[PDB]
């Protein structure tokens, strides 16, 4: 359909995967990384229903499905329900054949291996792609803000990274990775809200959460004083219609959950936060590269549309830098629809025309041959 | 007289005679036309139907479209061809499939009026919009403003 | 031998244009499939012969 052998680009994460083609602008269509099944028994007859669900009709149908998700912490454990939800990106709502296109996968330079490869695997094999590449999130955060200089610091669903580069190239000793996520942030408000009379447990209902979190929750510029008010008058509570009619309001708990990005004890984690850990991932660089790293606080992935995010982490940052010099964020609108972004900038590039792995090399050294030809 | 061509053309003669052979009911024999219009339930039922009263009054007036109050070859035979598609045929599916991504060229997943004027101009024949627009909405019966692949196979259906 | 190689790689391609076809008809097969499903929603409740002993006797 395209007038090219354009590659395609699929952000395949933990929370939705964004896919479309490269050189364009936005993904054609968003995914849940989802694959739905019934937990009911069937009653009347002829009445059409899957054994299984995917994507958006996973959402859809959930009032009587249980949802898993394929993908945790940024990595593929389930590559079956991997092959269906990449069948419907490309077939269903895209319309595209991977096997006319070269592909283009997106991972945290610290995955565990078994993603690339079973990425690779599954793009070779069941698509039979003739060309696939897996790509860094900070490369692709870097290409879609401008900067080949500054942290990336990529809060998502899954993991947060937090990885410097200099130059175009990895400081990977600096890299202050962290099992703190998205996702931990949503447990916690299912939690929280349980607390208040509305108890979030099952899978309709922790896909509620999300979107109350999405819409309603936000980190502040101060904690304590953000909390003085909050706990103190109902003036801070902010209502959120539930899709029966209910309707659940949040005062403290609005902020409390998402403050656990830097009070991660919250949710019985041990760690500095997310602010200290961007700070050691430019002091942990060389003198001469924490100057430009410092001027350089690349934002992307989620949790990055909280309110008083960017305002928050440059603040936090620029209190533990030193004085005389200055400490910038750099968090556009672009912010977490950057490593798709990257995806098309990349996956376009001429210069990259010498990365992508052929299906030639790939029958000769197998989905192995990631770990030679990617990063 | 036109539609006519729909009640014989895509029938055969002697599915008409067999009309007579359940007809001859009312006409005893050696007559010329003694139907009327009442039993005209009967004699459809006898027809091997399961219809509603509503609907025989409907072909009642259905027909008399002349005000007669007794019924025509062309129309009757057609609201036959109408409901009793028990035709030739017309056509079909992958002749009309065929036609539909021929129409639709590009397979839009329905031939607008865009590709159905296109081709109603190919005929050389003289296409108003009240052509297209009828031939579309007897297609788009859904009345989506384009004819869809099972619309244009319905709309082609029964055609010469 | 130039043939052989041919034939080799066109029996494989015309294989391979099988295939492709196939695929074709298996998604005919399947989209009609729930097509079958979107279409007798509307038209299986007819499907049926009624209201014929109701006066008949």
């Amino acid at each position: 359909d395209e007038d090219e052998t354009t590659a395609l680009v699929c952000d395949n994460g933990s929370g939705l995967v964004k896919a479309g083609f490269a050189g364009d602008d936005a993904p054609r269509a968003v995914f849940p990384s989802i694959v739905g099944r019934p937990r009911h028994q069937g009653v009347m007859v002829g009445m059409g229903q899957k054994d299984s669900y995917v994507g958006d009709e996973a959402q859809s149908k959930r009032g009587i499905l249980t949802l898993k998700y394929p993908i945790e912490h940024g990595i593929i454990t389930n590559w079956d329900d991997m092959e269906k939800i990449w069948h419907h990106t490309f077939y269903n709502e895209l319309r595209v054949a991977p096997e006319e296109h070269p592909t283009l996968l997106t991972e945290a330079p610290l995955n565990p291996k078994a993603n690339r490869e079973k990425m690779t695997q599954i793009m070779f094999e069941t698509f039979n792609v003739p060309a696939m590449y897996v790509a860094i999130q900070a490369v692709l955060s870097l290409y879609a803000s401008g900067r080949t200089t500054g942290i990336v610091l990529d809060s998502g669903d899954g993991v947060t990274h937090n990885v410097p580069i200099y130059e175009g190239y990895a400081l990977p000793h600096a890299i202050m990775r962290l099992d703190l996520a998205g996702r931990d942030l949503t447990d916690y408000l299912m939690k929280i809200l349980t607390e208040r009379g509305y108890s979030f447990v099952t899978t309709a209902e922790r896909e509620i959460v999300r979107d109350i979190k999405e819409k309603l929750c936000y980190v502040a510029l101060d904690f304590e004083n953000e909390m003085a008010t909050a706990a103190s008058s109902s003036s801070l509570e902010k209502s959120y219609e539930l899709p029966d009619g209910q309707v659940i309001t949040i005062g403290n708990e609005r902020f409390r959950c998402p403050e656990t990005l830097f009070q991660p004890s919250f949710i019985g984690m041990e760690s500095a936060g997310i602010h200290e850990t961007t700070y050691n991932s430019i002091m942990k660089c060389d003198i001469d590269i924490r100057k430009d790293l410092y001027a350089n606080n690349v934002m992307s992935g989620g949790t990055t549309m909280y309110p008083g995010i960017a305002d928050r982490m440059q603040k936090e940052i620029t209190a533990l830098a030193p004085s005389t010099m200055k400490i910038k964020i750099i968090a556009p609108p672009e912010r977490k629809y950057s490593v798709w972004i990257g995806g098309s900038i990349l996956a376009s590039l001429s210069t990259f025309q010498q990365m992508w792995i052929t299906k030639q090399e790939y029958d000769e050294a197998g989905p192995s041959i990631v770990h030679r030809k990617c990063f | 007289d036109d539609i006519y061509k729909a009640a014989v053309e895509q029938l055969t003669e002697e599915q008409k005679n067999e009309f007579k052979a359940a007809f001859d009911i009312f006409v005893l024999g050696a007559e010329d036309g003694c139907i009327s219009t009442k039993e005209l339930g009967k004699v459809m039922r006898m027809l091997g139907q399961n219809p509603t009263p509503e609907e025989l009054q409907e072909m009642i007036d259905e027909v008399d479209e002349d005000g007669s109050g007794t019924v025509d070859f062309d129309e009757f035979l057609v609201m036959m061809v109408r409901c009793m598609k028990d035709d030739s045929k017309g056509k079909s599916e992958e002749e009309l499939s065929d036609l539909f991504r021929m129409f639709d060229k590009n397979a839009d997943g329905y031939i607008d009026l865009d590709e159905l004027k296109i081709m109603l101009q190919a005929t050389g024949e003289t296409i108003t919009e009240d052509d297209i627009e009828e031939l579309m909405k007897d297609g788009d019966k859904n009345n989506d403003g384009r004819i869809d692949y099972d619309e244009f196979l319905e709309f082609m259906k029964g055609v010469e | 031998r130039q043939l052989h190689a041919r034939v080799d790689k066109v029996d494989e391609e015309r294989y391979d244009i099988e295939a492709k076809v196939t695929k074709n008809i298996t998604e005919i097969a399947d989209l009609t499939q729930k097509i079958f499903d979107l279409r007798g929603k509307f038209k299986r409740p007819t499907l049926r012969r009624v209201r014929i002993s109701a006066d008949a006797m």
